[PDB]
């Protein structure tokens, strides 16, 4: 999904500011040629549209939309592919339309399109196209939220966006309900390696799967175990297949990041219950169990990239080495002879990756530096280290060192001796701040990780693993997820309808081999074609118990739970079930930033911000006048001197704090002088 | 010159009682 | 009032779960009792799992091993379900050997004395002709779940894979009450509680050590006067 | 800013000042005057040991032996661990 | 009347504070100046002393000095005017 | 002893000895830090708090300050500062403090107020079914009554054995409560000694336990806590009792409403989801009706924009009679209707478009699609239906956008205009101050109450005594203008009165402070550095994103700007009967004067101005007042400026 | 339905539809 | 198993019966564990006497009416129900009140019998207003925790004799509450915070120490099972 999408106005289009919204709007030809659902939130709303799912490209650049023809009621298996031109053209009906099951319909008056953009009934003789399936409209990524037709277009956008946020995680187990596009949406997304020609296995690995084709040649298939991807996570492909197995042409051979088994894979299966518990879900707050931490369910894999490398310089040049000086050999007994940190050291905050070292030249020195020097016989050591150390809060073991030299004739910039690249791991576990995430867009932060003792525990023992918040469904509007999870439950705990009567009334439409069902199986319910209400009680009717007589949830879907912290039962039953969650790439240790004393702005005199840094926070226009409207003009001095600009006053705080003595009093800041010195530049005497 | 700033508020002298002084 | 000592009994169903009845206890205290056993038994229970690993021809947790089909993750992932009791506070060794191709199994562990597979038939990884699995594993007691100990908190070599552990000899638990509750005020609860471990122990041994452990934190209130 | 200051450095230098003028303070007057006055600290001008026998009225030799003695004295590391502490 | 306790950075409590002030910019100023004057005097106990009087309130274990100069201002032993 | 230099200490810090965080805790004891949400709306947008450590990496925030900071958890982020110098401290010890900010700087309203999971647990808690296990009856024929309790305590215990539900009717004998003011008045003689009292009242054990919360000078209760009643509740308390008891009582307000928001049971099923049983002929009478219309424009009786009208009005008719069937249809037990019913948060509508009928959904440009949306969310659309929805949502989106940027522009203006208003002088002393209306009466003798006096003539400063056809001077100059003396005033009868302020203060240098009168966020009068502009400013400024949109925010947006009104509805110049007359696409509308001078003349009033209703309608030799408006709409300010002075 | 490794995922699909999905990436 | 962090307990005395206790620090979660379970065995374990049915002259089927007296029925009944009284004898004993005269009614004033006791003489029952004579029997037998009246089948013998609850628990309201000590050094450790208060009968001290004893020999039953098992011990004290 960041192939095939639309941007609407750009280089040589209309800007972002300069559109208003009639580009935000979404024109009714856009019915199966761009995706209503799937947008950017942000600002950019409407802008970046994607594309449809059978949509189709016209050699002039238009968009093609497939149209089942239906000539005198007989909708036809012709595949039609029309423009915006021919839908404007005709008139075009629905595939929610009760066929005959010989290409007629039942009823003569038919929903249709009208080409003005309209919506009319129609005499079942003059639609002469219907659309291919349901779905049409819906982008790829959207076709992959069950339950869509209950669902809200906010919080179906907020899923659509939910959904390409996700990590892989270390098992990438397969949810429990879906639609029918994960599987095709895995294969074509090019991150699983398919089975070319059909063959049979001659030997499976760990790297590399050698297929043995039907007439003599081999084939490998390497693996590309733990490939750093653009944003950090891995991308492993773990083989699916066995030693003497045959395949097919077209076949998945090996689940690649966020897949199982072939198809999509974007969280894990989760018992939820959706009561209020104690306050740690307040307003889109979730708590979860502690067997995810323990248990590994939810922990992706970060591997991430430090880089540094050697130039010559006017001095000299700069060399990497073991030698640093003025250091001990407690810091440096990880890395390697050479300078560079061996495959497999665990690293720390402020530890060293690459000793590097540069000719610093020579200087005079303080004579108190001098006297120490004569004190400890120790030298100048000329030479001045700056070394690559790994930045603040990243760990994990040391994967990989790519390390390239001028030397060794590789190609290199300009005035670089040697380059060398260090990959760094961690395996992050899930942890309070995570943003999760269901598929319907409700998301929400990790408030507390509960013990899994005085978790609620469902009746027979189990206890349940997350705890949503009720309050954030009914207004939101995004009851798919309500019914998501009875469907998960019905899903988890298997059923098999009574044939006593054969087919009970609900049961009627409801297609054959689902009648019963094994436990732990997966179902798909597709976008606009797929369970129904009535549908869904009858087979929460029947729901084979666990293990021993106990049909722990009723049919209204709710159940029993003893409170895992006091101990009495909840004097009302609880809905659960198993929702499909996903962990999101907005993990906390991306975003915890902190700083006391760092590196500064060089033109400004400001402590310079971002994460890269240690970075300061912006205190903007409408916090000074926050501080403003308290009253507190002493804080808003110190804001603006002497914790931004004082440049003098800085040093003298950090003085006075660590002689623990008053705090001094705020000098000039340097960017009211920086204004002065600029209009009296401009030939004005500023007095 | 808003809240903790103005003259009336800025110049405060600040001294202990006499009393408080013949306490210790 | 009621004057009868409460009773506790016993009631096995399978090998690795059971029953425990107690009769009579007070009305509307059943609940409480049941819930803070299964606190207890859920939470505390004394036990032994594996702590890190050394493979000879991995160096760290993110590699592939020549001749097996998983790595090493996915081999951490499944040793994480391993179920061993030690009778030693040391943390003792183990090993594993093999070759060729085949399933390896948990119980082609070769264990040192004390500890005991509990999980035989455990698929940890599956082997090719050039397979080549080799590998010691560190045991060690301890309760509840401990994170992963980190190899700088330690001052090991790069051959130990530190990996979570889970000292819970537990798996399942659950109780229910029966209120009698006559009109006649000679009301009890007979609390029905179902502890089920995962093979290390029997479940009177983990309720004994629980309600050993319950029994020297009452005597805290009880035992200052 | 790589040039800028590094605002702990300062008064850690600061700090190490006052520290030294204190262990300067744990030796005799010749001691400290021969040591000041050699690495110049107490003004910036590092003179030699013939301006120091020039201002004490003795020979350079015997400053020479005084700086021997000082340097020795300094170095007990029962003394200056906490000079030691400030690399 | 009889309230609560109050605990941590409301004691003393503030709506008993603004009893014996004008307004609420005179008790800061007013805490503030009295801080002043106690970490002065913190660090004028080294060297020899002068005038710069010490925690009028028998302090706590490990106290910040506004919190001393807090309870000095509920203790009603100070005196001040305004500008 | 642990450092010999700050280099070593430093170096400790990077290596995180385990003793750094005992170090750690010695230095965090009373320094409050300060907190920001992006983007600061308003002046309690940065807060102080007193941190404490916590295992994790995100920052625990108490859960009552959300309202104020406006930061749901899905995932928002807040800056934290830090004071260092000891007047920093201080300012942000005692101004910025989180107990001291409850009430508004706009409305004085307290922000620390309850709301959804508090609010449920409290209304579950407070609420009274009848028939309830161990329910008092007063039954006593053989049997006695068996629903009194002599204390709560041994109601408590009744609960916890399986005797007594919460909200069941009980007779408890209270001790250490103060009964409402009847029951103390009738009892004893005026001196409510709740200490030594001991009375009976008959009402649930949740109220009882709920009152338990509020301090004991405050009377009991017995009521259904809705929100708007906790609202009362602690603006009662804070227009009473110092913020200290106020900050404590909402502190265990917010315990115990999530103590019982666990137990309410409020969950969502697909079961719990209903929908009317007669929605169906509903839509089928109604479907007859708008194929009515259809045949009528297809026999072209009418035009088109007249049948999109007649199917707007029938499908809006339709909507709302769903509205009503889904209304008598569900019961109160239901916890979708009960959270709406609480209070805790949603409208109705949104139970409507749950189950029901979603209605009509609007154009890309504004208009309705006159096809409606007769499935409901929990029925599952169909595909045109959720194309039809798209629009809105779209459009909704894009208008928060610009409605939060348009709102920043709105308040960077206004702060840049009134920041140099601050209270300068305790009296500017003048007499000259503005009337306000007061609760005009009705005309069957009743003195009914103005809606907008809790917004206009609360909070001020009287420049005038009151007097009461000159009998007794009932309240004199300078009273605060609270809720008492506003009802002394509405019992005495007199509606208008001249209360000073700010825009008749008679100080230059910014406003003085009788003028400004009580300051919203404290009760109090306004101290004498204030910057009352900026507070002013933001609280302006601030709900203009709630501003749902001639008018809506650019309506508000010209209006201070002095801008002329695009709907420029015309006024008087001076009185007499008009010379009504409407002439070709736009109306010619004269003026006779009453007094010597000439028949004004208004001429480009367009088709779109309708005559101005008032008193009847406007009518063709009306006689009209000096600055009255001709049309009915917007009068520009300018010359309404010229006219009225 | 007509991928060779695809896992056994039940539907309620009601609708058959005729048209498969198209070559994802041919855009 | 040791603990490596031994829990301690302050008897902190508030108003005379209203001790509250802190045990601190603890393992997560256990004091959730356990200060239920004390709360629970604090109030539903410890003996302890209160009337159990009353026989009233003149008092026959109205419930409402008394000559004599300004009290209500309901108010004798509360009243008496709001009595705390020590029986040593595990059977129903009798009581007789029995007041002549115009007069005001505390609880000394009636006759306490062998083996009983009066805690609170002082408290005022009864005020009877104008020549009444009262005599009231009063059945109080010991028993733990909260009992409501027996019904009309066994209390509806004796027509004089109509019943009422019984707070036989000699504690009165108990809440506790946990906290969060030490999250870093001690990691995460929890204070619950017991707040108990009891009648003039016993001492909040005295219940704990009793509720302690009865629930250390309750979990005795479990802890005979193997005592030779491996539990969780800090040791000495
Ligand atoms: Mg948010
Ligand atoms: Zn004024």
């Amino acid at each position: 999904t960041h192939k095939r999408r639309l941007l609407a106005l750009g280089p040589g289009g209309l800007s972002r500011e300069r559109a208003g919204l009639e580009v935000r709007d979404v024109h009714p030809s856009h019915y199966g040629r761009m995706c209503p659902i799937e947008t950017p939130e942000g600002p950019n709303i409407g802008l970046i549209g994607s594309l449809s799912v059978y949509a189709r490209v016209n050699p002039f650049g238009f968009i093609e939309t497939p149209y089942r023809k239906v000539v005198d009621g007989v909708v036809s298996d012709e595949i039609v592919y029309l423009t915006a031109d021919e839908e404007d053209r005709h008139v075009v009906a629905q595939a929610n339309s009760p066929i005959d099951a010989d290409g007629r319909f039942v009823e003569p008056r038919v929903l249709v399109r009208r080409k003005a953009g309209e919506v009319e009934y129609v005499p079942s003789s003059e639609v002469d196209y219907m659309d291919v399936s349901p779905r049409q409209m819906v982008s790829v990524a959207t076709a992959m939220i069950p339950f869509l037709e209950h669902d809200d277009a906010n919080r179906a956008l907020m899923g659509a966006n939910m959904q390409r946020q996700a990590v892989p995680l270390v098992r990438s187990e397969a949810p429990l309900v879906g639609t029918g596009m994960e599987l095709r949406a895995a294969i074509d997304a090019g991150d699983v390696v398919v089975a070319e020609e059909s063959g049979v296995i001659e030997e499976v690995s760990a790297d590399y799967i050698t297929v043995m084709h039907d007439n003599g040649t081999r084939r490998t298939y390497r693996m590309r175990k733990f490939a750093r991807s653009n944003h950090g996570t891995c991308a492993n492909q773990c083989p699916i297949v066995d030693a003497g197995d045959r395949v097919e042409a077209g076949q998945v051979i090996a689940d690649g990041p966020c897949t199982d088994d072939g198809e999509m894979a974007l969280g894990k299966n989760l018992l939820v219950a959706i009561m209020p518990w104690e306050g740690h879900n307040y307003e889109d707050a979730i708590i979860l169990s502690n067997r995810l931490v323990e248990e590994d369910v939810l922990t992706s894999i970060h591997i991430e990239e430090h880089e540094i490398d050697a130039r010559d310089t006017k001095l000299g040049a700069e060399e990497i080495t073991r030698d640093i000086p003025n250091i001990s050999d407690e810091v440096l007994a990880d890395l390697d002879e050479r300078g560079i940190v061996r495959i497999g050291a665990e690293v720390r905050d402020g530890d060293i990756l690459v000793g590097k070292v540069t000719p610093k030249g020579e200087t005079e020195l303080t004579p108190e530096e001098r006297l120490l020097r004569a004190i400890f016989g120790e030298k100048a050591r000329e030479v001045r280290d700056t070394s690559l150390k790994v930045p603040h809060g990243e760990s994990g073991k040391v994967i990989g060192i790519r390390v390239f030299s001028r030397e060794d004739e590789d190609e290199l910039p300009a005035g670089v001796n040697e380059l060398v690249r260090v990959y760094v791991a961690q395996k992050r576990k899930i942890s309070d701040g995570d943003k999760l995430a269901g598929r319907h867009g409700n998301k929400g932060v990790i408030g507390k990780i509960l013990p899994v003792e005085d978790m609620p525990f469902l009746a027979d023992g189990t206890p349940v693993d997350i705890i949503l918040n009720t309050h954030g469904v009914p207004r939101r509007m995004n009851i798919g997820q309500i019914l998501e999870t009875h469907l998960g439950w019905c899903a988890h705990s298997g059923w098999k309808v009574d044939a006593a009567k054969g087919v009970p009334d609900w049961a009627a439409r409801l297609p054959d081999e689902l009648l019963e069902a094994q436990p732990n199986a997966i179902v798909s319910t597709p976008v606009f074609d797929g369970a129904q209400e009535a549908e869904l009680q009858g087979l929460l009717s029947c729901t084979l118990p666990n293990r021993d007589g106990d049909v722990l949830v009723d049919a209204d879907g709710k159940a029993m739970l003893f409170d895992g912290r006091s101990g009495e039962p909840f004097p009302y039953p609880v809905t659960v079930g198993y929702m499909y969650i996903m962990k999101l790439h907005h993990l906390v240790d991306d975003k915890i930033h902190a700083r006391s004393t760092g590196p500064y702005s060089m033109i400004t005199q400001q402590p310079l911000g971002g994460k890269a840094q240690f970075g300061g926070q912006r205190f903007g226009e409408m916090e000074c006048w926050a501080m403003q409207a308290y009253g507190a003009a002493y804080t808003l001095q110190e804001l603006l001197t002497i914790k931004s600009d004082d440049t003098v006053g800085r040093v003298k705080v950090y003085e006075a704090i660590v002689k623990g003595e008053n705090i001094p009093e705020p000098g000039i800041p340097e960017s009211f002088k920086v204004l002065l010195k600029e209009l009296q530049s401009l030939c004005l005497n500023v007095e | 010159p808003a809240g903790t700033g103005i003259n009336r508020y800025r110049n405060i002298a600040v001294q202990p009682t006499e009393e408080a002084r013949a306490a210790a | 009032l009621i004057s009868q000592r409460p009773t506790l009994s016993e009631d096995v169903l399978t090998d690795n779960r059971s029953q425990f009845v107690i009769e009579p206890l007070e009305p509307g205290f059943g609940y409480t009792l049941g819930n803070s056993l299964r606190r207890t038994l859920l939470s505390s229970i004394p036990g032994a799992a594996v702590t890190s690993i050394r493979i000879d021809g991995v160096l760290h947790e993110f590699t592939t091993v020549p001749g097996v089909k998983e790595d090493v993750t996915e081999i951490i992932l499944n040793l994480k379900s391993l179920v061993v009791s030690s009778e030693e506070d040391e943390p003792v060794t183990m090993y594993l050997r093999k070759q060729g191709p085949g399933e390896v199994t948990a119980g082609d562990i070769v264990p040192p004395a004390g500890v005991t597979v509990h999980n035989p038939g455990m698929h940890i990884a599956t082997l090719n002709d050039k397979g080549k699995l080799e590998v010691e594993l560190v045991v060690e007691r301890g309760r509840g779940y401990v994170p992963a100990v980190q190899n700088r908190a330690s001052g090991a070599e790069i051959g130990r894979i530190p990996v979570d552990s889970i000292y819970s000899p537990v798996l399942k638990v659950t109780y229910k009450v029966d209120a009698t509750r006559v009109e006649q005020r000679t009301d009890f609860d007979k609390l029905i509680l179902d502890v089920e471990t995962k093979n290390s122990i029997s479940p009177r041994d983990a309720l004994a050590s629980a309600g050993k452990t319950l029994v020297e934190l009452f005597g805290l209130a009880r035992e200052l006067n | 800013d790589s040039e800028a200051v590094v605002a702990v450095d300062a008064v850690s230098f600061t700090l190490l000042q006052d520290q030294l003028q204190s262990v300067l303070d744990t030796l005799s007057e010749r001691e400290a005057g021969v040591v000041r006055l050699r690495f110049g600290l107490t003004d910036g001008q590092p003179r030699t040991l013939d301006e120091i026998g020039q201002v004490y009225g003795v020979t350079r030799e015997r400053i020479r032996q005084i700086e021997s003695k000082t340097m020795s004295k300094l170095r007990h590391p029962s003394r200056s661990q906490v000079l030691r502490d400030y690399l | 009347g009889g309230y609560d306790t109050p605990l941590g950075i409301t004691n003393p409590p503030i709506d008993e504070l603004l009893d014996r002030v004008s307004s609420k910019y005179a008790l800061v100023i007013y805490a503030a100046k009295r801080a002043r004057q106690i970490n002065d005097y913190y660090n004028q106990l080294g060297e020899g002393i002068l005038e710069y009087v010490g925690p009028l309130v028998e302090p706590g274990l490990q106290e910040k000095p506004l919190s001393i100069a807090l309870r000095e201002i509920h203790a009603d032993l100070l005196e001040h005017t305004e500008g | 002893n642990h450092a010999q230099n700050i280099k070593s200490a430093k170096r400790m810090v990077e290596r995180q000895r385990p003793q750094v965080w005992d170090v750690l805790e010695e230095v965090i004891a009373e320094h409050p830090v300060l907190l920001n949400r992006a983007p600061t709306l308003h002046r309690l947008g940065i807060q102080a708090f007193e941190p404490m450590l916590v295992e994790g990496k995100a920052i625990q925030l108490h859960p009552l300050v959300c309202e104020a900071f406006n930061a749901d958890f899905d995932g928002d982020q807040m800056a934290v500062h830090l004071p260092l110098s000891a007047e920093a401290q201080a300012e942000a010890r005692i101004l910025m403090l989180s107990s001291n900010n409850i009430l508004s700087p706009a409305s004085g309203r307290p922000l620390a107020m309850p709301r959804l999971d508090m609010v449920t647990g409290l209304y579950y808690l407070t609420t009274e079914v009848p028939g309830d296990t161990g329910e008092y009856q007063p039954a006593s024929g053989d049997h006695p009554e068996t629903g009194v309790y002599s204390s709560p305590a041994e109601a408590i215990m009744a609960a916890d054995r399986g005797v007594l539900s919460v909200r069941a009717k009980i007779k408890v004998r209270l001790t250490q409560l103060r009964p409402p003011v009847e029951i103390e008045a009738e009892l004893f003689g005026h001196s409510g000694w709740q200490p030594g009292d001991a009375w009976m009242a008959e009402t649930t054990l949740g109220r009882v336990m709920f009152n338990e919360l509020l301090p004991l000078g405050y009377p009991f209760v017995n009521k259904q806590m809705h929100k708007k009643v906790q609202a009362a509740i602690i603006n009662d308390l804070a227009e009473r009792y110092p913020m200290i008891v106020v900050a404590q009582t909402v502190d265990k307000l917010k315990d115990a409403g999530f103590y019982w928001a666990t137990r309410s049971g409020v969950t969502v099923s697909m079961a719990d989801v209903l929908v009317p049983p007669r929605k169906k002929e509903i839509l089928d009478h109604y479907e007859e009706r708008a194929d009515k219309v259809e045949k009528q424009f297809q026999r072209g009786a009418l035009n088109h924009d007249e049948r999109n009208e007649a199917l707007v009005e029938i499908w809006k008719e339709a909507t709302d009679e769903v509205g009503q069937a889904l209304r008598e249809h569900y019961p109160d037990d239901n916890p979708i209707i009960t959270i709406v019913d609480s209070g805790a948060t949603g409208n109705f509508t949104q139970t409507r478009t749950l189950a029901g009928m979603k209605g009509l959904v609007t154009n890309p440009k504004g208009e309705f699609i006159p096809r409606p949306v007769k499935s409901s969310f929990r029925e599952g659309l169909t595909v045109l239906e959720y194309f039809i929805n798209t629009h809105g949502a779209r459009k909704g989106l894009a208008d928060t956008a610009l409605r939060t940027a348009d709102s920043g522009y709105l308040t960077r203006r206004l702060v840049d205009v009134s920041q140099d208003v601050i209270v300068r002088e305790h009296d500017c002393q003048t007499e000259r101050g503005i009337v306000v209306e007061l609760a005009e009466r009705a005309p069957d003798g009743t003195l009914i109450r103005d809606p907008y006096i809790e917004t206009s003539a609360y909070a001020r400063t009287l420049g005038t005594d009151a007097v009461d056809e000159a009998g007794n001077v009932i309240v004199e100059r300078g009273q605060d203008l609270g809720d008492p003396e506003i009802d002394a005033l509405l019992a005495a009868g007199i509606t208008q009165v001249k209360v000073r302020s700010v825009l008749t203060c008679a100080t230059s240098t910014g406003v003085c402070a009788t003028c400004y009168g009580r300051s919203m966020a404290t009760g109090k009068l306004v101290d004498i550095g204030e910057a009352v502009g900026i507070v002013a400013a933001q609280s302006i400024g601030e709900p203009g994103t709630q501003l749902t949109m001639t008018g809506g925010l650019p309506r508000v947006q010209e209006l201070f700007e002095a801008r002329v009104p695009r709907g420029k509805a015309p006024i008087a110049d001076v009185t007499g009967r008009v010379r009504l007359e409407d002439g070709e696409r736009f109306y010619k509308i004269t003026i006779v004067p009453d007094d010597g001078g000439e028949e004004v003349v208004y001429d480009k009033i367009s088709k779109r101005q309708r005559l101005r209703v008032f008193k009847r309608v406007l009518s063709d030799g009306d006689h009209v007042e000096v600055g009255q408006q001709l049309m009915e709409g917007s009068a520009d300010p300018h010359e309404v400026l010229r006219v009225q002075g | 339905n007509s991928v060779p490794g695809a896992p056994n995922r039940v539907s309620f699909a009601k609708l058959r539809e005729p048209l498969e999905v198209p070559g994802l990436l041919d855009v």
